[PDB]
């Protein structure tokens, strides 16, 4: 155990308030000056693609879930929403407790439906971070509820110092939360694309667009899986950044080059 | 301690969401029957990295996680809402939890004006020492 | 601000219910196994409109509703029990949250007796200035 | 948003404690001096008849319910207890959460059973007031749980400054919470009276008494609805205030004159 | 009041369990995914009856039960976690809830060093009264 | 009602902090100096045998259960875990609420399965003490959840001043929580011993040992109940403290002498 840090500003710099020393110059005139705050892992430069993101979460028993609140958060580019079952059809994640709603600002909601072994009662963050929901940070993932990965801070402040769009991106998954997890991006209920880590959200929405307009959807009752060749490219984080492709049919797999 | 950002990258801008804290409600919008749904209670702001505050904030939250997680392991509350109130209480107890020894290092009392009320008004007893 | 009752009518009498706060329990009645059921834990009192207090109270509660409702919109707690403790904390922080500048307007320290301990005991150094 | 008012006494008068100014004369020696308190809408002179009372409540989705506690309340003349279903038999109101009990002091409990469209997840107060339960004030109505309408106050106090009867009154209802709501006062399971806004609780208990003793109950398997003529009278609030009628039979409607 | 143990017997030793409050976590053990299960979050200590503390403690807890039970009857919270924070608040309000009258019995301010800063520095105005 | 006592140390002695008097010498520099603490009834010398322990608990309606938390507790010798049903098979105790786990340190868990009338919604302590669970003290018993009997204290501290084994002992019970309660210690699912108040945990584990090794278990499909004669002995509390017996067969009752 150790004291929870409190952020304070000295000499035009944020600092951890030193517990052992007393600064009478510091002023807390009201409990409004105290704030609890959620910052997203995105903003530290972590991979936000579904394959990389899910490998950070894992199932574990014997640990009761815990929840702490926060008053303010950061708009996300990438949030996740999981509907994971075992191959016997039983749910892997628990229903959202009463009062826990999805994260309020997500540009892309990565909605993953699928299956995996789920060897544990709850799904935690392997790196110790939190699943940020609407002003509640939990240690675990709730079923079918939108979350951003993140962490929490506490501050003492001084006393004087475009709309919202959201697009859902749907994924099938097998062997969720294991070494051999296979993901598929969904164009429609019969047309899919083999996922890779290098695909961005905007590439998936353009690839989708190109599939619908070019007429490359499944025109049978069968399942259609388009693979993308390694030559088609897609180290820059989100905040600092046509009909040329040709599709041919080789369940029914195929290639796009 | 000082805050050393040790993350791969820093998004130097904080596009934030929160709830409204200041300003009167426009007519009947405060009434839950008439007011906004859960989706529409938020305000936004944009903060830039003046004083390196945004990047420190990201690092602060990262460093908070261990202590915070250990605290949550030790509590049996399912949902914890009392951390900030408890910090306010500890703020007060650090200063006012014992006897305030005036001019001691741990007592936040300033007799500044009280010095030059007493030392200033000696010149109505020694100055008015009229024979 | 002042409280102006702006309601159609005022019941000037408050027949109230609450729980017991003072007095020792009669024998074993404190033991939950033996004590009263939920229906029988209440006491009552009757208050009349002395100082216009009852009618102001009705108006106060009416005026509280907006701020209270907005506060409940902004909290994610299902049930809020901390409002009064938080007001106590804010009471203390308003007074003791910084350095107490003595004889300043925002510092509740009275040196009254401390004035006439120092200014009174000057007559054991200037009065006893014996040659 | 705005600061929650705190009541305090200055110059022999209750006042809202001014946030921006500091009064060192004010003394809070203990957290017992702080009180949270529930005052009933009754005491402001509002219509308390069932027809008028129910028109103040309405159904709404998208707003999570909220609850705040209070330590002391006011004895009510009029409380309400709703068992409302849709015409398809599904419940309109949620079961009382664990720990929420009915309002402790009600002279009359207006128990309304019936139906309505219920176009919303929860029933709120259209005027922004609270449903007061046992030391918990909620923003919404719980099923089959007795409540008084009211509002909440917070006070700083200084440091030095007949039993309980309750009668239940039962009502049928159709089209609950709409422009054309029809109410019926229940004498027994087959004998009813068409309700009106002008009928007081004491009039209903006398009318009931007169029906039982005069022998005007339904003596068939069929439903019997007595109407009262407009000439039979019934602007004074509750706190400041025989066999002459003749009944004749015209389902089976009838008149009382 | 004083604590008079009035129990049939006293186990004079307290073999106790609790959670860890001091010490940094060994590597990744703080991360809930990797850390101990509910069964393995406890530490232990052993306390003997020095100052009769253990036997008083047993008696104290026994005597606490009535007040505690009555408090739980009067609360509508299902689970109460705020008793200690409320005692901290009451601790502060008892001392700092009004104006602190210096040298009064209910004001915990010590002017000790402030006495011998003023009464000591009179010998730079009466001692330096040079003609 | 009356103020909750707070323990503090003066003159090398624990005292109840006197509410009406203010001691400026007393110092609360941090909210860590405040502690809430659970002490077991065991340590006051109460009978801990199952028959004597269960007679301290009883069923009651109309009283809502209440829970308060505590940070530190005392290792127990004797804890209890109840699975009690009515003779019609309905559960007598409620499922443990979310977040309430069994008491963490028990040398012996007395697991009583059985039946009784259960004339009340919840089971309370007749002497007003608490059922101590994992850092939560409740006024009532939860189903199949391990508890120690105990009481709670609150302290202000100053600023400067073998593993864990657990053995479960299983009991059948009829007429639980009444004047004529019959208990049976379980050797296996067909071999039992008539219980008495004078039997200690260690005697039961030795008696069990002697039954298994001597070969006195039920070697039929039928139930076997060994009685112990009064001559076989077993006023000292737990913290201050072979093959000679002969078994003969007289359902199928028997004696051990
Ligand atoms: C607070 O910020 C810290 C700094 O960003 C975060 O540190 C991260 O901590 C996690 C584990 O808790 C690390 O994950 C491990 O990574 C190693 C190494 O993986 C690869 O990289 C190295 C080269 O750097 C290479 O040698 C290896 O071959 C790997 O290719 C794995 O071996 C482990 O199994 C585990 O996955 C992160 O790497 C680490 N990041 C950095 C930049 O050091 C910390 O998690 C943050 N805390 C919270 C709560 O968010
Ligand atoms: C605090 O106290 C206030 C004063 O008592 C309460 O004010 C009430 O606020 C509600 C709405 O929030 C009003 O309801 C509206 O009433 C109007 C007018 O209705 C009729 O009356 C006028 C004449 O006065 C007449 O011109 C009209 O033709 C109507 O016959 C309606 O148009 C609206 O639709 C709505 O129903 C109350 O009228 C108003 N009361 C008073 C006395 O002004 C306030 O609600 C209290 N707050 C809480 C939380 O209880
Ligand atoms: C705090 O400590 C106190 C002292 O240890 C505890 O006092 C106990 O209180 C309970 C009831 O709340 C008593 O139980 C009653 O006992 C009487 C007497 O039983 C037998 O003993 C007497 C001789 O002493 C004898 O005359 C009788 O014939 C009985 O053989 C019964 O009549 C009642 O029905 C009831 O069972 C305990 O006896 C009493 N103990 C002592 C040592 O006085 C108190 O419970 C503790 N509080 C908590 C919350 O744990
Ligand atoms: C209690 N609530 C009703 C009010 C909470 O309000 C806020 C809580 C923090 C902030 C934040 C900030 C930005 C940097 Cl401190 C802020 C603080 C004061 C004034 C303006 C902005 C913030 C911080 C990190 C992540 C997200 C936001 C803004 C508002
Ligand atoms: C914390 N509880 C255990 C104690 C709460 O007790 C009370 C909480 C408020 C009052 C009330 C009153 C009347 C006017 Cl302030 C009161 C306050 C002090 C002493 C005597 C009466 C009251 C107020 C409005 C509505 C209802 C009641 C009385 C008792
Ligand atoms: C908030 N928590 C993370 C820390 C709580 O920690 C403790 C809470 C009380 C004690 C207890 C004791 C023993 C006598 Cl006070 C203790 C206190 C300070 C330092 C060392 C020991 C104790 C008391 C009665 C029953 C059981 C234990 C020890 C630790
Ligand atoms: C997962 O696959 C990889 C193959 O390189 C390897 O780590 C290991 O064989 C597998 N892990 C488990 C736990 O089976
Ligand atoms: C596609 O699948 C989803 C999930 O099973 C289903 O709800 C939806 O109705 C389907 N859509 C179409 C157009 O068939
Ligand atoms: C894919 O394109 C179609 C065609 O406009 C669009 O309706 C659909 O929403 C797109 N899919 C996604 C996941 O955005
Ligand atoms: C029908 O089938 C194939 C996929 O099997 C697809 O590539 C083709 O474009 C479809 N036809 C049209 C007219 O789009
Ligand atoms: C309700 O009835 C009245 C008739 O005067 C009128 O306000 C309206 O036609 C109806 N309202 C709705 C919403 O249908
Ligand atoms: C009257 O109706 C109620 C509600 O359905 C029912 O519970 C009750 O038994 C009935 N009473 C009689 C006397 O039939
Ligand atoms: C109506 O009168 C009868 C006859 O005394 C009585 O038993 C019944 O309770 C009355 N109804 C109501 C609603 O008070
Ligand atoms: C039987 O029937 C009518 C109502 O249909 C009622 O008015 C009449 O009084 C009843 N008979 C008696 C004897 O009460
Ligand atoms: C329980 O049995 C004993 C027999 O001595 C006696 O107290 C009583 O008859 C019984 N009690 C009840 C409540 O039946
Ligand atoms: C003994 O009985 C218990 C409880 O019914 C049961 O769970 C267990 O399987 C049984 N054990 C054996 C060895 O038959
Ligand atoms: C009884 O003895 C057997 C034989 O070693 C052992 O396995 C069993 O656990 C014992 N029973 C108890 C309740 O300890
Ligand atoms: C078989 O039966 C009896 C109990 O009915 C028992 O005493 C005896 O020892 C058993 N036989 C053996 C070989 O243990």
């Amino acid at each position: 155990g150790r004291s929870i840090p409190l952020g304070v500003i000295h000499n035009s710099a944020l600092q951890v308030s030193d517990v052992d020393k007393l600064v009478c110059r510091d002023k807390l005139s009201s409990t409004n000056q105290l704030r609890s705050v959620g910052l997203n892992l995105e903003g530290n430069g972590v991979a936000t693609d579904v394959p990389s993101a899910t490998k950070r979460w894992g199932f574990r028993s014997g640990v009761p879930p815990k929840v702490v609140n926060y008053e303010a958060g950061e708009w996300a580019e990438n949030c996740y929403n999981l509907e994971i079952k075992k191959p016997d059809g039983s749910e892997c994640l628990p229903a959202a407790p009463d009062g826990i709603r999805g994260f309020p600002r997500c540009r892309y909601v990565h909605k993953v439906s699928g299956t995996g072994p789920c060897a544990g009662d709850f799904a935690f963050h392997k790196e110790g971070a939190f699943f940020l929901y609407d002003r509640l940070a939990s240690t675990v993932i709730y079923r079918g509820t939108t979350f951003a990965e993140g962490v929490v801070a506490f501050l003492i402040l001084p006393q004087a110092k475009s709309g919202y769009y959201s697009t859902t991106i749907r994924y099938q998954a097998t062997g969720f939360g294991t070494n051999e997890t296979e993901y598929l991006f969904e164009v429609d209920n019969l047309t899919y694309v083999q996922l890779e880590s290098r695909f961005t959200p905007q590439f998936l929405l353009q690839l989708n667009e190109t599939i619908y307009t070019s007429g490359k959807r499944s025109n049978t009752t069968g399942k259609l899986i388009w693979k993308v060749n390694p030559e088609i490219d897609t180290e820059w984080a989100f905040w600092e950044t046509s009909e040329e492709l040709s599709f041919t049919v080789v369940x029914x797999x195929x290639x796009x080059x | 301690e000082a805050i050393v950002n040790a993350q791969p990258k820093c998004n130097p801008n904080l596009h934030y969401w929160t709830t409204q804290d200041e300003g009167a409600a426009i007519g009947l919008a405060w009434i839950p029957y008439f007011g906004p749904a859960a989706e529409g209670i938020y305000i936004e702001g944009l903060m830039h990295n003046q004083d390196g505050l945004i990047c420190g904030l990201r690092q602060l939250a990262n460093e908070t996680t261990q202590a915070l997680q250990l605290f949550l392991r030790a509590t049996t509350e399912l949902r914890t809402f009392s951390i900030l109130n408890r910090k306010a209480i500890d703020f007060l107890l650090q200063r006012w939890g014992g006897t305030c020894h005036i001019l001691g290092p741990d007592c936040c009392i300033e007799p500044h004006d009280w010095t030059k009320n007493i030392t200033d008004k000696i010149d109505q007893i020694i100055h008015d020492f009229v024979d």
